[PDB]
RNA sequence: UCGUGCCCCGUGUGGCGAAAGGGAAGCCGGUUAAUAUUCCGGCACCUGGAUGUGGGUUUUGCGCGGCAACGCAACUGAACGCGGAGACGACGGCGGGGGCCCCGGGCAGAGUUCUCUUUUCUUCUUAACGGUCUAUCACCCUGGAAACAGUUUGUCUGGAGAU
RNA sequence: GCGUGCGGUUAACAACCAACUUAGAACUGGUACGGACAGGGGGAAUCUGACUGUCUAAUUAAAACAUAGCAUUGCG
C-alpha cells in the first residue's frame, strides 16, 4: 500500500466549476478487493502536477479523462456533488460531510443510490449497501458508477492456504480458535 | 479428444473439496482465464492481470472490470440507465 | 587438477550482491571473479519499451560516458521513443488546430448572439 | 443501407483497406470516400479527418467496430479505416 | 594497454613528455617485433613484421627516450 | 485534390528534425532511383528565433531574431501536412536532387534559405511558421 | 539614491537502525615460519579538484550525416518540471554463453611389459582493463496478404500492415 | 565475384560428419541373470476424522485443534 484512497481536497475548482484529470494507472492494492486508479490533475496554483489515488469504478481505463467538480458531466468516473445528480444515480466513495474525501460505498461491487433531494435545506437522501437510509449534505461528492471488482466473494476460497494468503496481507486474525475449544481460563465459552 | 467428462478445469483439484464446490469454482476459473475481445483495438488479447483488472496485450490498455469477468451485468445495466438519466437531464 | 573454488570476500551467502563467475588464470588455476549486477536498459516514459541506441548500465556508470552515447539526436531522445515522439507531435498539432476551430466557432456564435440581442 | 452499398462497391469499384494505404490514397488525391470505424483511436481519427479536409474528401463514420467494418467489406480480418477510389455501380458517393 | 596501428601516432606518443621508457620484444616464432612505450596512463604497443625497416624504426625514435631489448627471461 | 505541392507547410515527425516546420520546395510523388517512394525536397527551421520583448535593445533583438535553417529529403510518411502555406519567391528551385550530393551546394542553399526566411520573419508575416511547435 | 532596502519560493523538519538488502572503483604473477584482491613487480580503474596542450565549434554564432530506426571523438544550457535507472514473487519447459565432465591426434615425461597392450597416466594455461567484428527481443523502410500466411516443444502473430 | 532476364523441381542425388535410444534374431553358460547394492506383501470388511496441515520440547500425534463450506449477531 502506497497512498490512501481519497478524493481531492474540496477546493475552488471543484466547488464552482470542474477540473480534468487523466487516469494513468489502474493498480492492485493489497488487502483491498477493489482496484485503485492513479489520476493526475493540474494544480491551479503552481506548475507542478498533483497525483491522486481513487477507488476505480468499473469501466475506467488508462488514458481516460475524468472530471471532478460541480459542473462535471454525469459520466462513469466523474466526481460530482450529490446536488448535481438526478435521483436514481448510483455513486461510490460518497462523502458523509463535504470534504471528508469519501466514506461510503467503497468496497468492490458496492455503490450508494441517490434516493431523493430536499433542495430547501440542501439535503440528500441516500441508500447505503446495507439497505440503511441516510441524509447527507447535498455538497458531498461521489464518483459516478459502481466500484470495480464485483463478484469477488462468489468464488469459494476452497483452501486454507488461500484463506491464509487473504488474511496475511489484511492483518485479520487467522486461524480462528473457537471459544468452546478453550480452557475456562481463556474464554467464557471455555470448557 | 475430451479427457474428462465433466470436471474440466476442476480436474486439478482431484477428489478434494467436494463435487459442488469444485463445480462452483469451475465457472469463475473458466471466465477468469478466458481471453476477451478488446473494446478499444478489437483484438482477442484482454486477460486478467489481478482481481478487477483487465489488460490488453496488444494495445496496452488497462481497464477496471469485474473480479472474474471483464464486465459485470450490474455495471452494464448501470451504464444503460445512466445513459437514460443523462438524456433526461440534458433534455 | 583442483576444480573447486572459494569466495574471495567475507560474504558467504548467495545474495544478489554476491555474484561470481569462474575464470581460469594465466597460472593455470580455477578461481572465482566477483562481478557486478547487469545493467538495465532505459525505457520510454510513455510506452515503457526499451529505448534503442542507449546502453544498459548500472546508474552511476552513466556519469562516466559522454553525452552522445547516452541519448538519441532527436527531441526527447534518450527519454522517449521515436513512435511516442511522433504521436506527441501529431497530437499537439491536431489539438491546437481544433482549439483554433473551436475559438472561431465560439466567436461566430457570440457574434450571432450579439446580433440577435441587438 | 451502408452495408449493401459497401458490398456493391466491393463487387464493382475499387477500394484500399487499411491505414497506410488509405493515407496513400488521400495523398494521391484520388480518394473519393473515407470510412472510419467507431473504435478507431481518436488520434488516428483526427489525423484521417485532417488529411480528408486537406484533400476535400468526404468522411463517413462507420458505426461498427473494425471487426464489423472488415466483415462489411467481405474480409476475414479487421479494418479500422478504408478508402473508396471508384464507386463502381453503387451510389455511395451521392449522400 | 593500447595497440597503436599508425606509425605517425606511435612517433608522436614516443615524443610525448610522459613517455618514460620503451622496449623492443622479438617473437621469432611468429616472425614479429613489438615496440612498447610506457606513458603515464597507458602502455602503447606497435606490432610489426620482423624486418630491417622495423629495426631502422629505432633510429627514427627519439634519442632521449631510453630504449631496451626484452631479455629471454624476466628475472625478478 | 492534391495538397503536397510547392509552398505547402509541413511538420517533420521523425528524424533529427522531428517537430520542426518545413516548406515543400519540390514534390516527388513517383520517386527516384535513390528514394523509390513518394518524397519531398523541403527547407525548414532548425533553430527558431527567440522571443522579443518591448524593453530589449536593438542589438539583442538582432541577435535573437536569427534563424538556423536546414534542407532535407524526407519521405511523405515522415511528414504531417498543415493547412498553412508559405509562398517565397527566393526559394524557387533553391534545392534539387543534385544539391545533396555536394557539401558546398548544401552550404550555399542553406545560406539562401536563411536569407529568405529571415526576410519573411522580419516582415512580421506567417508568424505560425516561425513559432516553434510545443509538444 | 528618499542609499541603510527590496524581490522570489514552499517542502517540510533532527537522529539512530542491515559486516546477507541498496551501493564508485583491482587484476594477474611472485613472495613469508606465520599476512596478503592489503606486501613486491607489471598492468589498470574510480571519485574529487585545478589548469594547460592537441583536436572540435563559430564571420549562416551554439556540429554534421541517414527517408527512417539512428550514427559519429567532441558538439552551450540556470530556475522550474517530466521521465528513466536504483527497483524486485514463485514455478515449468526451451535456446545461447562460461566452467566442469567426456572422445580423438601430436611433442615431452612416467608407469606396465611371462604374454598382450602403436599402450595406461600426467603438462599442453591466458586475468582485470581496453580496441575491433559479431551475437534472441525489438524497431525502421518498400509493399499490400483468402487458394489466408508466418510460426513455437508448448498457438500465437498479422490491413492497428503480416510473409 | 556479383546484377538481371530466363529456364527446373527425381538434389527422390552425391560428398562429408555424428550421437544415443528403441525393436527384432541367432548362438551360448546356468543351482542364481533388478545375481552385490538398491527395492510395495497383497486382499475382504467395520469403526472413525472430509482431505493437505498443527500441539502437549522431556511418558499421550489422536475421533483433539485448525481448515474450506454453512449459519447467527452487532455496527453507516
Ligand atoms: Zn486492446
Ligand atoms: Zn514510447
Amino acid at each position: 500500500r502506497k497512498a490512501p484512497a481519497k478524493f481531492r481536497p474540496l477546493d475552488y475548482a471543484e466547488r464552482h466549476g470542474y477540473i480534468r484529470g487523466i487516469v494513468k494507472e489502474i493498480i492492485h492494492d493489497p488487502g483491498r478487493g477493489a482496484p485503485l486508479a492513479r489520476v493526475v490533475f493540474r494544480s491551479p496554483y503552481k506548475y507542478k502536477q498533483i497525483t491522486e489515488t481513487f477507488i476505480a469504478n468499473e469501466g475506467m481505463y488508462t488514458g481516460q479523462f475524468i472530471y471532478a467538480g460541480k459542473n462535471a458531466a454525469l459520466t462513469v468516473g466523474n466526481i460530482l456533488p450529490l446536488s448535481s445528480v438526478p435521483e436514481g444515480t448510483v455513486v461510490s466513495n460518497v462523502e458523509e460531510k463535504p470534504g471528508d474525501r469519501g466514506a461510503l460505498g467503497r468496497t468492490s461491487g458496492n455503490y450508494v443510490t441517490v434516493v431523493g433531494h430536499n433542495p430547501d435545506e440542501g439535503k440528500t437522501r441516500i441508500k447505503l449497501p446495507s439497505g440503511a437510509k441516510k441524509v447527507v449534505p447535498s455538497s458531498s461528492r461521489g464518483m459516478i458508477g459502481i466500484v470495480a471488482g464485483g463478484g469477488r466473494t462468489d468464488k469459494p476460497l476452497l483452501k486454507a492456504s488461500r484463506a491464509k494468503h487473504k488474511f496475511a496481507v489484511k492483518r485479520n486474525r487467522w486461524p480462528k480458535t473457537r471459544g468452546v475449544a478453550m480452557n475456562p481460563v481463556d474464554h467464557p465459552h471455555g470448557g | 479428444s475430451k479427457r474428462t467428462k465433466k470436471v474440466g478445469i476442476s480436474g486439478k483439484y482431484g477428489t478434494r473439496y467436494g463435487a459442488s464446490l469444485r463445480k462452483l469454482v469451475k465457472k469463475q476459473e473458466v471466465t477468469q482465464h478466458a481471453r476477451y475481445t478488446c473494446t478499444f483495438c478489437g483484438k482477442n488479447s484482454v486477460r486478467r492481470t489481478a482481481v478487477g483488472i483487465w489488460s490488453c496485450k496488444s494495445c496496452k490498455k488497462t481497464m477496471a472490470g469485474g473480479a472474474y469477468t471483464v464486465s459485470t451485468p450490474a455495471a452494464a445495466a448501470m451504464r444503460s440507465t445512466l445513459r437514460r438519466l443523462r438524456e433526461i437531464t440534458e433534455a | 587438477a583442483p576444480t573447486r573454488v572459494t569466495y574471495r570476500r567475507r560474504n558467504p551467502y548467495n545474495t544478489t550482491s554476491n555474484r561470481t563467475r569462474v575464470i581460469k588464470t594465466p597460472g593455470g588455476q580455477l578461481r572465482v571473479l566477483h562481478i557486478k549486477k547487469r545493467g538495465t536498459a532505459p525505457k520510454c516514459g510513455d510506452c515503457g519499451i526499451k529505448l534503442p541506441g542507449i546502453p544498459a548500465l548500472r546508474p552511476r556508470e552513466y556519469a562516466t560516458i559522454s553525452k552522445p552515447k547516452k541519448t538519441v539526436q532527436r527531441a526527447y531522445g534518450g527519454s522517449r521513443c521515436g513512435n511516442c515522439v511522433r504521436d506527441r507531435i501529431i497530437r499537439a498539432f491536431l489539438i491546437e488546430e481544433q482549439k483554433i476551430v473551436k475559438k472561431v466557432l465560439k466567436e461566430q456564435s457570440q457574434a450571432e448572439k450579439k446580433a440577435s440581442k441587438k | 443501407s451502408i452495408g449493401a452499398k459497401l458490398a456493391l462497391v466491393i463487387k464493382s469499384g475499387k477500394v484500399v483497406l487499411g491505414y497506410r494505404s488509405t493515407l496513400k490514397a488521400l495523398r494521391s488525391g484520388k480518394a473519393k470516400l473515407i470510412l472510419i470505424a467507431a473504435n478507431t483511436p481518436p488520434l488516428r481519427k483526427s489525423e484521417l479527418e485532417y488529411y480528408s479536409m486537406m484533400s476535400k474528401t468526404p468522411v463517413h463514420h462507420y458505426s461498427g467496430t473494425n471487426i464489423e467494418l472488415g466483415t462489411a467489406c467481405g474480409k476475414l480480418f479487421r479494418c479500422s479505416t478504408m478508402a473508396i477510389l471508384d464507386a463502381g455501380d453503387s451510389d455511395i458517393l451521392a449522400d | 594497454p593500447q595497440e597503436v596501428s599508425d606509425i605517425k601516432k606511435f612517433i608522436e606518443i614516443c615524443r610525448r613528455k610522459d613517455a618514460s621508457s620503451a622496449r623492443i620484444k622479438k617473437n621469432p616464432k611468429t616472425q614479429q617485433i613489438k615496440f612498447k612505450v610506457r606513458c603515464q596512463r597507458f602502455l602503447y604497443t606497435l606490432v610489426l613484421k620482423d624486418s630491417d625497416k622495423a629495426e631502422k624504426l629505432k633510429q627514427s625514435l627519439p634519442p632521449n627516450l631510453q630504449i631496451k631489448d626484452v631479455p629471454k627471461r624476466n628475472k625478478r | 485534390m492534391k495538397f503536397l505541392k510547392t509552398s505547402r507547410v509541413c511538420l517533420v515527425t521523425r528524424g533529427r528534425y522531428a517537430g520542426k516546420k518545413v516548406v515543400i520546395i519540390q514534390p516527388v510523388d513517383q520517386g527516384t532511383k535513390s528514394h523509390p517512394y513518394g518524397h519531398a525536397l523541403v527547407a525548414g527551421i532548425e533553430r527558431y528565433p527567440s522571443k522579443i520583448t518591448r524593453r530589449m535593445s536593438k542589438a539583442r533583438i538582432e541577435k535573437r531574431s536569427k534563424i538556423k535553417p536546414f534542407i532535407k529529403v524526407i519521405n511523405y510518411n515522415h511528414l504531417m501536412p498543415t493547412r498553412y502555406t508559405l509562398e517565397l519567391e527566393g526559394l524557387k528551385a533553391v534545392i534539387n536532387a543534385d544539391t545533396f550530393k555536394e557539401p558546398s551546394q548544401r552550404e550555399e542553399a542553406k545560406k539562401t534559405v536563411k536569407k529568405v526566411l529571415e526576410d519573411r520573419y522580419n516582415s512580421g508575416k506567417n508568424r505560425w511558421f516561425f513559432t516553434p511547435l510545443r509538444f
